[PDB]
């Protein structure tokens, strides 16, 4: 009905809201196509070597949020972006020491999970064993939050191909 | 500055229980009397919480919440009340008229002869 | 006695809301811990049979402890009350006597017996002979006419005594005796002024 | 979880263990906000505990103390009270005229310099143009109203305007231009299907009001008839200084000023309505009273209500005064002894009143009075101690006396302090109870000279107070 | 029926208790409860003693009930108040008997002369029935 | 004597200003935030206080106005309202075939074209496929209940619906097959067990 709120979409048809956590972030606006920035900056997420066309419904989503000043010397390009894209969008090019990586999970033939994380940049190969893996590539240590996913069965296809439903969530500190 | 919260609608502006108690006793008795002065509307199902948001609606004040509560017979608003009981409300302003006559000079009340 | 109470004004997010079920159930504890058991208690005075046991003797002693019996019966209490109450208007008779025996006897078969004397003051004067009604069959024809007045004495079968005091024993007939002229003293003797006048009891 | 009342430390505890062992809060620890909140809601509950025990007190006759629940247990119970009795003085007449009657006529009005209505109670007679009466302040209202609707429990309701000074009704019931002054039995007692009867009865708010019957038990006025409803009213104990002159108004103003009337004696024997205390005192001992004269409590209670003005009543059965006496007296069956004392009337008077009053209550079956004199057993009282000597030692020997004219006097009202017939005497634990109420003496020491123990039928222990000894000092400080 | 008539339908019912307090009240109630009385008294132990004009050693207690009935004998009427007394069990040190009712006629003799508009044997009809209805 | 407390407004203004003296949470006050979580206390303290206060205007015989608080009051005074009485009367049945059996029972319904069931009360003799019985409309409604507990004086309540159109009742205690019958009897007197009965109750529900 109309009294009801959900949090996730699947079947169900409601109208959710945000949950009752103790941070949230946001970010708003339409591309510029007038005139652009390009600089080098460290941020939070976004992949290394990258550039990203960054506009005010982007800036504080996939840059992460602000970090703090006296952790180290990364906030004067966190504070150049802040106070740009307030008025204007860039095509904001990232990239990060070797020393950070990456993690990945890795399922076996029966499906087995096995964690482990790379070098940014490195390519992973799969040998005789280790059927497939999934490894992360926005960048997040998965630390701030944490990425989780739930795999099930679901529906076959038209031509009756056994289909499985997988979704993909973030995890707060709190249990958002 | 002069300033003091108070609100000239509480039928428990009237400090006595029992008088009170009779004043809820003739308003029933025309609110169960058939009246035509009064109106014609069921329940709604969402009523059991909240018996006055019919009052809210037909009249946008939350003044005849005790007086639908004692029209329903009400012992908590977690239970329901039946769904397409007859209801009836009599106009506000005579409320407001018998209370005025009632706190200022409502001594004889039930009937005066001559003076 | 409300669950979920604050489930009905309240949007469903801030219901599933973590520290708004906290604030909800604190106050429904509260709410059912001091001020609830007032609602029990005007309930069940709304009842005569419903009432607390507080409210029970607070309306026992409201007229005095004199007008009540001590019974450790409490189920019963609100039953005693209530024939002591329907019986104001038939309680110039035995029948408030038997309403007292329900308790304090549980059912004994209890006989009022006005006092009978002789006409021949001069062979008996009057309050020195006192026949009983039970023998007045066969002892009150050899002193003509047969006086009768208000003033009586109560009998109670023994055999019906010893069977509802569960003794097949020693029987200390002196101490039940005193014991219930006692229980008479104290729960049926006010009922007795004016009229009626008790000058002894008597077990057949 | 109890009615005990708690405290708001105890209030503060229970919502912080309830906090902690919630985990919400361990989740989001750092509210301190709740803290003021919790002390907040703390006095909030506290008031509405405060509430609760007002509920309880207004819950009970016993333990509420307004006049409008105590007259609604009143009349839960059936009972009403007495109204106030007009004072009456004594008069002089002298015709100023020759032309005014010698005899004046029955119920003549008549005002006061006070501005107050008088009525006389019978005819005057001037010898020679010079006569005496007793007039009362009495006065006149009639209300009539007209049947015109059929309702079962026909029913009439008076105003507190003059039921403030109401004292005798009358009803009066004209149907089709016949007139029938009704009878009244409460509760429809002896009502048959047709009975001209009806019950009065008060209401909480003060009104008054009248219920006829059913048909099946009271007879139904007819439609189209007529009540009317006679108030004799009066002010209460309306006393006048004598010597001043009366001004006769209405229609005796044409012989007002041909007549003139002036007062020997100051108005008195009036009574005033009982107070809230005193009217559920009455409504207890009256749902003791079972609605029915059957026993010497039921007695002396109707005597004491119909009774006005005596200090306290005392009556015992055939049984118990058989047993005092230590005989069966066929003399004494159904002979049930009685006295009683008054402030201001003689034993012989209030033999004679109480006489007359069984006389005219017909409600009696071969009941034989027999009265006796009160005795009157005085006593002296030596209180013998030190005091503070901050105070005058004179204004508090002034002060005790009084006080002890007043607790334990002749008349003082301890001996009736409940207005139900209940007589009952002083005792020495009274007695010391009382003076340590006072408390004004650090140590005493009370000295009974003359001590007697009533015998509860006629003896009358009061305190000699005038003679009483007040061996005073002054406790150093 | 209405909420507030029931109430006071069940408030005032009490008044069908047969409580019965007096001789009075015993009369009271045999007069509504048989129909077609003359007339129904009783007279206790003073009654019977102040008739008397001195003590009775048997009047103790003892009140007589006399009454008329013109369908009934006394009798009858006897029965019928004992009937009703066991109806009734309300009573307590007290003995009730039926006083016999004695017959007491006596004679008017009217003498004098009428308007010759009136005819005699009417008048005397009519004075006959309305004197037999009103003081028979 | 007498019970009084404050109005809403003034219980919202008190409230706000004892709730103002924290410097660090005395200025949310004119926000909608303080505003609900007021009116939202001050609902609650309503409901308690004034459904306190209906409780003891109920708790006296003449303010009762529910047909429960009324019927209340009745049971409490030993007396029975006038409850309504089905009109009753006389009813012609024909035979329109000779399978029709000329004896029809009492304790048979008739069903109307409302379907108000028309109970009969004698038998119906066929005269010549003619015949008469006295019927009322009227319906035997049977619940049963099982003994629980053996407290005494225990509690055996029925539906709305039961207590509103209980014309009368008919209580039948079964014992492994035996069966008596127990009625309300008021007005106890005389000494032992007068009877082996029930007694009347009502709940204002």
């Amino acid at each position: 009905s109309q009294y009801s709120i959900q949090q996730s979409l699947g079947n169900a048809s409601g109208v959710a809201v945000s949950p009752i956590n103790a941070d949230a972030t946001l970010s708003t606006g339409v591309a510029l196509n007038s005139s652009l920035w390009a600089g080098i900056g460290v941020f939070a997420r976004g992949k290394p070597f990258t550039v990203l066309a960054v506009t005010e419904s982007n800036y504080e989503d996939v840059l992460g949020e602000p970090l703090k000043p006296s952790s180290g010397s990364q906030f004067e390009p966190i504070r150049h972006v802040y106070e740009a894209i307030q008025q204007t969008s860039g095509y904001v090019v990232r990239a990060v020491p070797d020393d950070a990586k990456f993690p990945i999970i890795m399922f076996d033939e029966s499906g087995e999970p096995a964690y482990s994380a790379l070098p940014y940049g490195s390519e992973i190969e799969l040998d005789s064993g280790e059927a497939f893996a999934i490894y992360v590539d926005d960048g997040d240590p998965c630390i701030s939050p944490t990425r989780e996913l739930t795999i099930e069965t679901a529906t076959a296809d038209s031509a009756g191909n056994e289909r499985f439903l997988l979704k993909l969530t973030q995890t707060t500190s709190l249990g958002v | 500055t002069r300033q003091y919260p108070l609100s000239r609608y509480d039928d428990r502006n009237i400090a006595d229980p029992i008088l009170r108690a009779e004043l809820r006793k003739e308003v029933m008795l025309m609110c169960e009397s058939n009246d035509k002065n009064l109106t014609i509307y069921y329940v709604l199902p969402d009523e059991q919480y909240r018996p006055d948001l019919l009052a809210y609606r037909m009249w946008g004040i939350a003044e005849l919440r005790w007086v639908v509560t004692l029209a329903a017979g009400l012992e908590d608003e977690s239970q329901g009340m039946t769904v397409g009981k007859k209801l009836k409300l009599p106009p506000a302003t005579w409320i407001r008229e018998m209370i005025r006559h009632f706190q200022y000079d409502g001594q004889v009340i039930g009937t005066l002869s001559i003076a | 006695m409300q669950r979920s109470w604050f489930n009905h004004r309240l949007t469903s997010a801030k219901q599933k809301s973590l520290l708004y079920k906290s604030l909800a159930d604190l106050v429904q504890s509260m709410m059912d811990t001091f001020v609830d058991p007032w609602l029990e208690r005007i309930t069940n005075r709304k009842s005569i049979f419903s009432m607390s046991k507080e409210d029970l003797e607070t309306r026992t002693n409201e007229l005095g402890q004199f007008f009540t019996i001590r019974t450790s019966n409490s189920s019963s209490v609100p039953m005693l009350l209530q024939q002591r109450l329907d019986e104001i208007h038939f309680k110039g008779t035995e029948r408030p006597i038997n309403q007292t025996i329900y308790r304090e006897f549980n059912g004994i078969s209890v006989l009022w017996d006005p006092i009978y004397a002789p006409v021949d003051l001069e062979r008996h004067p009057y309050g020195t002979v006192l026949i009983p009604e039970s023998t007045l069959e066969t002892t009150g024809g050899t002193f003509g006419e047969m006086f009768l007045t208000s003033r009586g004495m109560i009998s109670i079968p023994i055999n019906d005594l010893a069977r509802t005091m569960g003794i097949t024993g020693t029987i200390d007939q002196s101490a039940i005796t005193e014991e219930i002229l006692r229980k008479f003293n104290q729960f049926v003797k006010p009922l007795l002024p004016l009229h009626i006048v008790f000058d002894g009891l008597t077990l057949y | 979880m109890s009615k005990t009342t708690p405290t708001k430390d105890s209030i503060r505890a229970e919502f912080e263990e309830l906090v902690e062992k919630d985990s919400f809060w361990s989740k989001f620890v750092g509210s301190q906000f709740v803290s003021m909140l919790t002390l907040f809601i703390t006095q909030i509950v506290y008031r509405c505990f405060q509430y609760a025990d007002a509920a309880l007190a207004e819950g009970f006759i016993s333990t509420a103390t307004r006049r409008s629940s105590i007259l609604a247990a009143a009349e839960t119970n059936s009972y009403v009270g007495t109204k106030p009795t007009p004072s009456s003085g004594m008069i002089e007449i002298t015709a100023t005229s020759e032309d005014a009657p010698a005899v004046i006529p029955k119920n003549m009005p008549l005002i006061s310099d006070d501005q107050y209505p008088y009525m006389t109670m019978d005819v005057c007679r001037l010898v020679d143009g010079t006569g005496t009466v007793e007039v009362a302040q009495l006065e006149i209202q009639e209300v009539t109203y007209t049947v015109t609707a059929a309702k079962e429990f026909l029913e009439v309701v008076l105003s507190k305007a003059l039921t403030a000074v109401c004292y005798k009704l009358e009803v009066f019931v004209t149907t089709d231009g016949k007139t029938t002054q009704w009878s009244s039995s409460t509760m429809f007692r002896l009502a048959g299907s047709k009975s001209q009867v009806y019950v009065e009865f008060y209401k909480p708010s003060e009104q008054l009001g009248v219920r006829f019957g059913d048909g099946l038990i009271g007879q139904i006025p007819p439609e189209g008839s007529t009540i009317t409803l006679k108030v004799w009213c009066t002010n209460g104990d309306i006393t006048l200084v004598a010597g001043q002159n009366l001004t006769p108004v209405d229609s005796a103003a044409n012989l007002a000023n041909l007549i003139s009337v002036k007062t020997t004696t100051p108005i008195t024997a009036g009574t005033d309505a009982e107070t809230t205390e005193i009217t559920r005192n009455r409504a207890q001992y009256y749902l003791a009273y079972d609605d029915q004269v059957v026993w010497g409590g039921d007695y002396t209670y109707f005597l004491v209500r119909n009774i006005p003005g005596l200090s306290w009543v005392k009556a015992w059965g055939e049984g118990q005064q058989e047993k005092l006496d230590g005989a069966y007296n066929v003399q004494n069956i159904n002979k049930i002894f009685i006295s009683g004392w008054h402030p201001n009337k003689s034993q012989s008077e209030l033999e004679e009143m109480i006489l007359a009053a069984f006389k005219k209550v017909p409600n009696e079956l071969n009941k034989k009075f027999s009265y006796k004199e009160v005795r009157k057993l005085p006593f002296k009282i030596t209180i013998t101690g030190r005091i503070s000597a901050s105070l005058t030692i004179e204004n508090v020997t002034d002060e005790l006396k009084s006080a002890l004219e007043t607790k334990f006097g002749r008349d003082s009202t301890f001996f009736d302090p409940n207005r139900v017939g209940k007589y009952i005497l002083i005792k020495k634990k009274d007695v010391w109870a009382f003076i340590e109420t006072l408390g004004y003496f650090r140590d005493f020491y009370l000295e009974f000279v003359e001590w007697n123990e009533s015998n509860g039928f006629y003896d009358f222990v009061y305190l000699d107070t005038e003679n009483s000894t007040f061996n005073i000092s002054y406790e150093e400080e």
